[PDB]
DNA sequence: TTAGAGAATTGGAGAGTGTGTTTTTTTTTTTTTTT
DNA sequence: ACACACTCTCCAATTCTCTAA
């Protein structure tokens, strides 16, 4: 009763196991003793106990989990971490009454706020994936990692068996693709998340997680197996997976300097030769413009949309690859997943009726059974095809080479065709450069800085977090002077092209030129649209109309534009 | 350290005279010492098996130990403190209960040994102790125990 | 001991390629390019990836066609008798589900085939239905699944072999192989190599070939006579599977002559740059059977000469 | 040494009580509308 | 309400013991 233990007197484990020693009352209380004296005087290298600062901001958020690193508690007391590791339903009973009692000290009366604290426990120093573990594992802590197959829906759950009620929700988790050995099926486990844990993670992410390993009897496993087998569960303790204003100041040092547009599209997509206008068009969509609206009748969306006809082997698929680790978030082939990212399709009735109602609305509706709900698309769209079997042919227009209604070759801000091109010298340099990317891929510090800063003329990891920033932060507009200017080329080119018998242009295409040029105000981190980048757009949807169109149609077009496809 | 329960010791037995292949599994063998080969098609998940039970009463501070299973989950049939009567609610120790690895595998005959105009059978396999997880679908394999006979539980 | 001696022994000799290429399929008469061609797919390219995290494809798609009575399923009865990881599948009698994965989750043959080789005969009979699955599969060498509320993604890094028909069951001389195959052209352009067998009747090739068949009716094992024994071959090829060969210098110069020449001779399937890559496949393998670490100009050559008789 | 009168221990007859029961494929042959 | 599983209770069949002829 009165009498404590010392912390030698602890290494001797004095039972027949170690549950029936943790629970004696003069044991515990040695324990929570220490406990209390381990969280109260643990600092950095500094002092600046960081418990003490991590309490503090406990209440600062109004929050309900204190969280403990394992490596610390290993530091010093060395034998409460064996412990831990060895009855952790134990060990975390006496350290969550600890924490109440380290917190409260710092804010008397948060039991009003909340009435209970749980410890979570972070960087146990051993992990199994789904293979190794065995019954030797039973009632002891574990840390695993996979994949989230399934989610369930949120549910109440009674506390005590007056009333209480705490949350609950199940996950089902699998192993991560690149850890199963060839030739074998993935495994599963199902993981029980209670009160502070629901909803921390979503379906197809890759989690990693650490809890006690438990098991139950289950009578229909029994029943049709024949033998005394018993079911098992992991029930979670812990679930894992911004800028400084130096980044701001490197932002924006980099786009002080000149030439900076050319740079990042220089940058995008290092891998692939060549296909300059296609980095430019993608890089533009990766940015976007600002979307704005008018409740008199009419709105515009931020979003660009790039289609690309592909003759085969002409770098297609890479390009989009290169996309999807590139951007912050995408769809790869949906369109819920797509919500303000970049949707990527790379080859192609129901689909494209699909695709027909998301590119005029922004936002999907449907109906069911009586049912009636709607969902958000808000996305840019990447796609890519192949022209009409085999081989591209110049002398036609483009309705020709694809199998698509004409209002979606309206709606595309961007139309373009690449094609496999014969000259000795680009073959050459092709050449060069493939087998030159071979050798430096070959499995066979300083090695890896010389091939970074080869590859790019900017680090791929800046130019991501600066297009992250560029999206979230810069917002440009329009300036008022040269806009005349660009209603007489609007009319201009439409009295062009009725002169030539062509196919009109649109309100469509001044619209995404007026996009255009405010993505590649975005791309140098500027507020304004200048002239400049109307020059550019102009250049960029004016060529990209002219491609479009039959030979002869398309000579007197550019014998006219020439001054706007490269004067200006 | 605290008291360490005893190692489970398994014998092992190899190189015996014959190999005999599923369709020749007949009752008269039952319970005798074997060899069979086939190819392997399914393997489930390695599972806990309760290889022997301890239980306490609920009613009174009373404790049973070393219950054997078999086929199916068992109990005991009284309490043994005498002040005591109550049959109901005994719950196991996972602590003092031991457990044992368990996996089901099966396997068809092997394509090349398919009599005429037949088609191939096949049966289902136990592996216990440190051979769990050795097994995978597609490989051609070779085993060795005893052929049981199991009830309708 | 005495493997590693013998293992030593045959290779130390000077002319262990040829009799390597020599000893595959020892039943058939002929046809060195496609027993050849077998060989470097048993060895296989190397594995790797770039900075950027994209992977390169390190194996090696066969396609045969031919006329009937050519002896083609030969080649995959061989190669799925020998390969340690291999499976044999009919085009007619199979389905997408049974070929990739299926719901019961149980695997399909692409699965079991994973780092081995898969075989399909009469490919040209299979429906257009499952022939995408498989071009979906080998695009990735991965395959998903998503159904029921249960959602996988597996592993399939797995080489194909296939034989095929040519459409009205002989070959018109007239026409491309695109005209004479039923095959569709993103598949097509996803085979490292095509071999196309003809009958070319000849009294002195007739005279010779008649007398090996009936040699082997006339005698079961002895007509062979194979310039090694296959658990000597076995060995050999798992010896020669742990070489990660590295392109030289002057090899690098070379490959751009090499390729600009096959540009300007397509300037029959169109060239692309996918050529040049299974041209370094090819290479790797060729470098590999020798138990050689740096690969050598000669190994392109041959590499070059071998690919330029697809087309 | 037999036997008969009285006491203690056990068996199971049978009476009573509570309980449970109805009731997304994947593969293969055939008809029908659709390009 | 209709076969079952399980519990409870009373009564007489049985064997054991003591006494006297
Ligand atoms: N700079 C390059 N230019 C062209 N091709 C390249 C280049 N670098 C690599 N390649 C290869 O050429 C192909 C690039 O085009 P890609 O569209 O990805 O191929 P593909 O998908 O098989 N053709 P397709 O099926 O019609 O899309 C790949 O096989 C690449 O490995
Ligand atoms: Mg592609
Ligand atoms: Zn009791």
């Amino acid at each position: 009763l009165r009498e404590e233990l010392t912390l030698e007197s602890l290494s001797n484990v004095k039972a027949n196991s170690y549950s029936e020693w943790i629970t004696q009352p003069n044991v515990s209380r040695t324990i929570a003793r220490e406990l209390k004296s381990f969280l109260l005087e643990y600092t950095d290298e500094t002092g600046r106990s960081v418990y003490g600062a991590r309490i503090r901001t406990l209440g600062e958020m109004n929050s309900e989990s204190l969280e403990v690193n394992y490596r610390h508690l290993a530091e010093s007391k060395a034998i409460l971490a064996l412990f831990l590791a060895k009855c952790p339903e134990e060990m975390l009973k006496i350290f969550d009454l600890v924490a109440m009692e380290a917190t409260e000290l710092h804010y008397p009366d948060y039991a009003r706020i909340h009435s209970e604290i749980h410890v979570r426990i972070s960087d146990f120093p051993t992990i199994y994936s789904l293979r190794e573990l065995r019954e030797s594992n039973l009632s002891s802590l574990v840390r695993v990692t996979g994949v989230v197959t399934r989610r369930t829906g949120v549910f109440p759950q009674l506390k005590y068996v007056k009333t209480v009620y705490r949350n609950y929700q199940r996950v089902t988790l699998q192993e991560a693709p690149g850890t199963v050995p060839p030739g074998r099926l993935p495994r599963h486990r199902e993981v029980i998340l209670l009160a502070d844990l629901v909803d921390v993670s979503k379906p197809g992410e890759e989690v990693e997680v650490t809890g006690i390993y438990k098991n139950n009897y289950d009578g229909n496993l029994n029943a049709k197996n024949g033998f005394p087998v018993f079911a098992t569960i992991i029930e979670a303790n812990s679930i894992k997976r911004s800028w400084t204003e130096e980044e701001e100041r490197e932002f924006r040092k980099i786009s002080r300097d000149r030439g900076i547009i050319d740079k990042i599209i220089s940058s995008m997509a290092p891998s692939i030769y060549g296909h300059r206008d296609i980095k430019t068009a993608v890089a533009c969509s990766l940015f976007g413009g600002v979307p704005k609206n008018v409740n008199g009748k009419h709105s515009i969306r931020g979003d660009i949309n790039v289609l690309l006809l592909g003759d085969p082997g002409t770098a297609k698929s890479q390009i989009l690859k290169y996309v999807e680790k590139t951007a912050h978030r995408a769809v790869f082939a949906a369109l819920v997943l797509a919500d303000k990212g970049v949707c990527l399709i790379d080859e192609f009735d129901q689909d494209r009726t699909s695709i027909h109602e998301a590119m005029e609305q922004q936002s999907i509706s449907i109906s069911k059974a009586g049912i009636v709900t709607t969902l958000q698309a808000r996305c840019s769209i990447i796609a890519a095809a192949n022209p009409n079997g085999g081989r591209y042919n110049s002398t036609l227009p483009l309705a020709q080479n694809v199998s698509l209604t004409e209002p979606i070759l309206s709606r595309f801000d961007i139309l373009c065709v690449v094609r496999d091109l014969v000259d000795e010298e680009a073959d050459e340099r092709l050449a060069t450069f493939v087998v030159d990317s071979h050798v430096r891929s070959h499995p066979e510090l300083q090695r890896q800085r010389k091939k970074e800063e080869e590859i790019s003329p900017i680090p791929q990891e800046l130019l991501m977090k600066y297009i992250h920033y560029a999206r979230t932060k810069i917002y440009p507009k329009l300036h008022q002077m040269d806009m005349d200017k660009v209603s007489r080329v609007y009319a201009d080119l439409r009295r062009e092209s009725i002169s030539t018998g062509s196919f009109p242009i649109t309100v469509r295409h001044l619209e995404s030129i007026l996009r255009i040029a405010e993505s590649f105000a975005k791309m140098r981190l500027s507020e304004f649209v200048s002239s400049y980048d109307l020059d550019r757009a102009i250049k960029v949807v004016v060529d990209s109309f002219v491609d479009a169109q039959k030979v002869s149609v398309r000579r007197q077009l550019r014998r006219s534009f020439a001054i706007y496809t490269l004067g200006h | 350290s605290p008291e360490q329960t005893e190692r489970v010791f398994q014998i092992s037995f190899f190189n015996l005279p014959t190999v005999h292949r599923i369709r020749d599994i007949r009752s008269e063998k039952i319970g005798s010492l074997l060899s069979i080969s086939g190819t392997v098609t399914r393997t489930s998940e390695v599972r806990p098996e309760l290889y022997k039970a301890s239980f306490t009463c609920d009613m009174c501070r009373a404790i049973v130990d070393n219950v054997e299973q078999s086929f199916k989950y068992t109990e005991p049939t009284f309490c043994p403190n005498p002040s005591c009567e109550n049959r109901a609610f005994w719950t196991l120790n996972v602590t003092r209960s031991r457990f044992l690895d368990w996996q089901k595998v099966r396997i068809q005959e092997n394509a090349n040994e398919i009599p005429t105009g037949s088609m191939p059978r096949t049966l289902d396999v136990i592996l216990r102790g440190d051979s769990v997880e050795r097994a995978k679908p597609g490989d051609r394999c070779k085993f060795t125990g005893v052929e049981i006979v199991v009830p309708d539980v | 001991s005495d493997e590693i001696n013998e293992l030593k022994e045959m290779v130390k000799d000077e002319h262990i390629y040829d009799k390597l290429v020599r000893s595959i399929a020892p039943a058939v008469f002929g046809h060195e390019a496609v027993k050849k061609g077998i060989l470097l797919q048993m060895l296989g390219g190397v594995h790797k990836s770039t900075v950027e995290g994209i992977k390169l494809r390190g194996d090696i798609n066969i396609c045969v066609v031919g006329d009937p009575s050519t002896s083609k399923s030969q080649f995959l009865k061989y190669v799925v008798g020998f390969a340690p990881r291999s499976v044999y599948t009919s085009g007619k009698a199979s389905s997408a589900a049974g070929l990739t994965a299926a719901v019961v989750i149980e695997a399909g043959a692409l699965m079991l085939a994973d780092n081995g080789i898969c075989c399909i005969d009469e490919f040209d009979k299979m429906d257009i239905s499952d022939q995408v699955a498989i071009h979906e599969a080998m695009e990735q060498q991965t395959i998903s699944i998503a159904k029921a509320g249960i959602h996988a993604t597996l592993n399939a890094r797995t080489s194909i072999l296939a034989a095929a028909n040519p459409v009205g069951g002989r070959y018109n001389r007239k026409l491309s192989l695109r005209g004479n195959l039923n095959m569709t052209a993103p598949i097509m352009s996803r085979f490292d190599l095509f071999f196309v067998i003809l009958d070319d009747c000849n009294e002195k090739i007739d005279t010779e070939l008649a007398s090996h068949i009936v040699d082997l009716h006339m005698k079961r094992d002895e007509a062979i006579e194979p310039p090694f024994s296959a658990e000597q071959l076995r060995r050999y090829i798992k010896y020669a599977r742990t070489f990660k060969p590295i392109l030289t210098k002057e090899a690098r110069s070379y490959l751009v002559e090499k390729y600009k020449e096959l540009r300007k001779d397509d300037a029959s399937y169109r060239i692309t740059v996918r050529q040049l890559e299974s041209m370094i496949r090819l290479s790797e393998a060729i470098a590999r059977a020798n138990c050689v670490d740096e690969i050598t100009p000669s190994f392109i050559a041959e590499a070059y000469d071998l690919l330029r008789q697809s087309i």
